[PDB]
């Protein structure tokens, strides 16, 4: 009771307690993150050509300066333990983080926000620092696919002509980009090629029906 | 003991149980007048509204009779988890009458309103109404379609601002990844069909 | 804009918000009830007929308190909606606590705690009252089974003699009781049935062996 | 750019790939000598202690050597996911060290006493060191019963009260539904065996 | 005693498992006939459509002797307990008869015409039987097949099919409707001919905007 | 229309299956509730401890075994001859228990394995040449396997009850069971997925009956 | 000791034959990525917009497959016959994923489907007759309808950068494929699996040209 | 130009499709005959154990005729494209031999001497091969077989088995340790050496204390 064996399985139980405690928290915190980012997506869904793109996109910067300050907790919450045995906790809060942190980038720049500019926002200063992992980028990205085609089909359905191009061509790129890693990457992420591919063939065939709608000369009114 | 408490538990169990075959006599008949009802508003796709609304809405006289003697045949003290196919009615009920409202008004039935028909106070959950809503969107696109078949080029462009409007206020929702989520992935699909015909009119001298 | 669709969604957006809201609430809420329920039976899987028995019993029942609390907590956010909606959000911290709260009282009275009796305890004043579901309570006594079985094999591998029988007859009861219910019971409960049997075998082979080994009369010495 | 981005993905994966490559051939180095040694140890199972412990300690310095030309040909900057082939190997290395220090000793060895015999300071995951520990205890039930086989019957009771304390002070943790705990659930099993061979031994006139 | 047991059970599995031999042989034949079949039609969607409609005839000439042959490979009693082994084999050829008979005169195939021309028995008695399940399967196969042959058929000028076939199509799906499906594979596939109504209904859209009457 | 009369029929015919249907529900329920009774009811010799009267437990069990009989009775009038291949898969395992229970009645009776025709006989029902219900040898097969688990664990509790006699009498008879379906190329592969299970069966009996003889109990 | 003898002699062959998975993994690293290299190059024939040198793509991706007999050709001479069946599955996707590739070129290039033997020429294969590597008929048929999943694609995106000729010569061809596909009974039950989707192939090549047809466009 | 490669194509599907029907054939005796072998010797858990190694030995006699009549059902070359039909009954012949070997001699066949008993080719020329990992899963399913026949040995009163047994699965255990296995199937199958070689060491063990040498 007094052993060295019983007081080493004190100490043992102390720092288990002590790592799952800390576990529960990244949790709830990763829950937030995610739960605030998906609003976030859901927000810039709300855009269209109308006036509103502009305080909906300033309005949505406040958002995600929200979430950045949850990554700040967490970033905190980490510093001074092996990240890659709590990281199985806040991947998925990563990984909506980086879906609306690139989508609305893509909004405003229509270009893919690099995995590096994501990780400048992440840094913090009172200093604490988060980095985003490649995988957790290449997964967020993924995801950031379908709501690319979902922002495609919206701005078909309400007479938008030019958006639905360029949505088809930047996503034509990225999935280009998953066929160049193919194999290379965790099954995690192959998981993501087939929905990728359904998306490309909704966002392409939504471009092919405009196409072949708007060259069509009507000889016969009603 | 254990014994009286498992006996105790198949008590609860097997009374359960019973709740679960008399909603499912109930459902069984609701389900039988809304396809009857389905079928006097369509219809619209073979043409005076306000009669066959006039059956349509005779016919939910039968439903208000079964949705009433059902808020007794079961405590909703609850209510219990199974009814998702007790929802299923439920969301087409509510889409049949948001689609009479429409043909007659072309508006959007409120939740007030719809509770009013079916005849409810028991609840009618905002997910269901939404759904019915969904399924309405989608009656409307094929609508639009088969009117322009018709020759009636009036009323696509009646279904289009409807639509839209739908459309506005869905993504003015947060949802989480459930039935509703999914069903409304199909607005957008809706939307762009409905979208696509009054382009149709449009550059056939129709831009009215 | 003003339109009064627009304003009905909006009224949409706020209703479910806040009861997405509060299920986040719920689940965490929930969460702590399950680990610390948890820790509970791990604190009582300490026990051996040695002198601790006592201020075991009593500290585990400080901790069951903390979780009635957090219950507690989880009534007052239920009160005043319709509980089969948030019902998923917190089934699994219930079914911990009806794993505990009967484990122990298991200890205490080696005899299975009613549905009724667990409820009594979930009534607080200051007034707001909580009811474990029958499905709530098979699924957390069906759990209950795994813990005795483990402290059946305990007992047994630190001489303890009476224990492993008892064990032995109380589940073998649990279990015609399972049966007895079959295909009435949802099939989240028949789940339960193969692990239940499992757990059945181990304790009867256990005590089997005991029966078999106790009843022999060495004539040859070492 | 998208390009740019995704040939730089491709490079971390690569590189990532290439680290997973060299950890796969220090692990099968690694498993070889872990084989190898558990030989020159049972061993016990065949008689004197001092002499096998002594190669498989002079076995323990290819490991060694093998831990260093490794904190090299990776960087301890994160550390990679996939290592649970190596968290394997690394728990069969502490399983072999408890087990030369008990032989030895008959006491349980200590972390530091561990890491200073594997050669690290990179660290020793304590759920990795429980496992080894575990692995220990059923070789030691194995053992107790092989002792009295061969005639050893005063073996079996230090073995005894050694896993006995080991027993409660596993029941001292809070365990999360991992590897873990999945393991330790095979440590009262364990205890229960050894607990029937000193009441074989007992009963039989061995009562020391 | 308890060896002869398990003696004759030995021989009643040895049995059944030469039936079910028997009954796999034959449902092979009857499925390159129906591939046969199924191509003759095929070759529609690119005109003499009479002349196939007739070749594919005297190929059901080939299926009904296959199928009587199939009668004596087990006790018609013992029915549904092979039928899974020629359930999809039975839905197609019901679903290529009906095509036939739609491509003859633009109408539905009655279940008893069906059971005629594949020469089996009548639900009245004895012998081999046509399900209500595996009928309107075959029936919803030939709605899917109809949405393609209008499109197809608009592709290659015939302007009038897509409207007979939009009739037709709406027809099976108010019949359908009054149904109660509780089989689960057929409601399955019975959400699917929603979809085929939808592509007509398009397809006829698309003629009537551009004066195609 | 004619469409919609081919329709409003195939109506008729739905309707009417789906009358069946609930009927043969309904019966198996009653089947199923009475297997759960005859169940709670011998297992009870598992208790050892005390008197356990399996001979009046098992005229208990013939009582209710006739209430199945009468139940199952009731179909046979009803639904055409083929039809019952056809909503097999609705009384699939309540039969296969109640050839499970039978055989063990049977077993704690005689010690044998009942032949299949005495197990019709017992539940009421008409042989493969009369029309009515069936015993599907599968669904026979699958009882005794069922029983075989049951065996090996009454072995067990047999010996914790301070019986020593019955484990050895289910070590031969669990061996016959082996080797008899060893005669037989396993038709099905659900009932393979049993049959796999029975060697876990026969290794745990042997290994009682090891535990004994080695502590000098014949 | 004898057994130790047979265990240490067993330890050398696994070794052995581990080699030879090792090599086989290199090698089908190799062909993996110069088979990424040669998709991401075809895949820009969907991008229609712009030059699109398909004649000078098709140059590269000859180059490309002449890289791939080369390194394909390493393996003949050092594994027995008999192992190229074994180690199969290792090298089944990169070779199914090839022959794909190929029948895209070649349809490129002439609007027609490589005979197998065109393709194992190709890629620098022994035909069924001489030891080495060989084309196995289900790994041809795959890439066959990875081939049919892409023209439908390609068919799409055709229309999209203003081709209209195209289209029509997908539909002809996919059609062609889906009738030679039926003239099989088809063994195995993955290929089975894509046949599935042959046909949505078929529906989908066939509304564009419809989509054409109906707007006047041939 | 396309039909003719899916004619030709159809051919080749044809045939293989033959050929797998021919193996499944050959294959079915080979488990009819091992099911046979595996009674015969079973029956010696209950006694003449070289009686029955003979009558099994003639049985391995039918089994090598099957074995040369099924090589000439497919290309030699082909061997491992259709492995997998045989895989089983070819680990179960191995361990039936294995089993044979022990009863009489009490050590392990060789794998050359198990090719031999089978009429099979040596690994070293052309014909039908006993892959490593096969013979190595037939003597685990001998290790199991073999801590079961101590238990049962000590049932029967025969105590000297049970010590043999153990000092033979110690050794196949230290062999085993050898290897580094890669064949998922195979490590999985070793996973369970462990249970034998601990029951067999429990036997020894009950028959020590109780003192029986
Ligand atoms: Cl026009
Ligand atoms: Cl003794
Ligand atoms: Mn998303
Ligand atoms: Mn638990
Ligand atoms: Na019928
Ligand atoms: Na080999």
């Amino acid at each position: 009771s007094s052993s060295p064996v019983m007081l080493a399985f004190k100490s043992f139980q102390q720092e288990l307690d002590a790592r799952h405690d800390k576990y529960e928290r990244l949790v709830k915190l990763s829950r937030d993150i995610t739960v605030e980012s998906k609003r976030t997506i859901f927000l810039l869904h709300r855009i269209t050509s109308a006036p509103d793109m502009e305080d909906i996109l300033t309005e949505s910067e406040i958002k995600l300066d929200g979430v950045r300050q949850k990554i700040f907790q967490v970033a905190q919450e980490l510093s001074g333990e092996d990240m890659h045995q709590f990281h199985r906790a806040i991947t998925t809060g990563l990984q909506e983080y980086v879906e609306a942190v690139s989508f609305q980038h893509f909004i405003k720049t229509r270009s893919l926000i690099s995995m590096d500019e994501i990780n400048k926002q992440l840094i913090f200063t009172t200093t604490w620092r988060l980095r985003v992992t490649p995988v957790d980028y290449l997964l967020g990205v993924a995801d950031l696919t379908g709501e690319l085609m979902r922002m495609c089909i919206n701005s078909v359905g309400n007479g938008d002509i030019d958006t639905p191009f360029e949505v088809s061509q930047f996503l034509r790129q990225v999935y280009d980009g998953f066929s160049f890693i193919g194999n290379t990457g965790p099954y995690e992420v192959s998981k993501k090629l087939y929905t990728l591919k359904q998306s490309l063939a909704k966002v392409e065939n939504a471009c092919y029906a405009l196409k072949v709608r708007g060259s069509e000369i009507p000889k016969h009114m009603l | 003991s254990v014994s009286e408490i498992f006996v105790e538990l198949q008590g609860f169990l097997a009374a359960e149980q019973d709740i679960r075959e008399e909603i499912r006599k109930v459902v069984q008949s609701l389900e039988q007048t809304a396809r009857e009802i389905l079928t006097l508003l369509q219809g619209v796709h073979q043409q005076d509204i306000p009669k066959r609304c006039l059956k349509a809405r005779e016919h939910f006289g039968t439903v208000k009779t079964h949705l009433t003697s059902l808020k007794t045949k079961f405590p909703a003290e609850q209510y219990y988890r199974f009814h998702e196919h007790w929802r299923f009615v439920l969301q087409r009920l509510v889409f049949l009458a948001a689609f009479v409202v429409y043909l007659e008004t072309e508006t959007l039935v409120t939740r007030e309103a719809v509770t009013e028909i079916l005849g409810i106070e028991f609840h009618l959950d905002v997910e269901d109404y939404l759904s019915g809503v969904l399924i309405l969107a989608s009656e409307l696109s094929r609508l639009s379609v088969n009117s322009v078949t018709a020759g009636d080029y009036s009323r696509p462009l009646h279904i289009s601002t409807f639509i839209n409007e739908l459309d506005s206020g869905f993504r003015l929702l947060n949802l989480k990844n459930d039935s509703l989520r999914k069903r409304y992935d199909g607005l957008k699909y809706d939307v762009k069909k409905v979208e696509e015909v009054v382009y149709d009119l449009s550059i056939r001298g129709f831009n009215k």
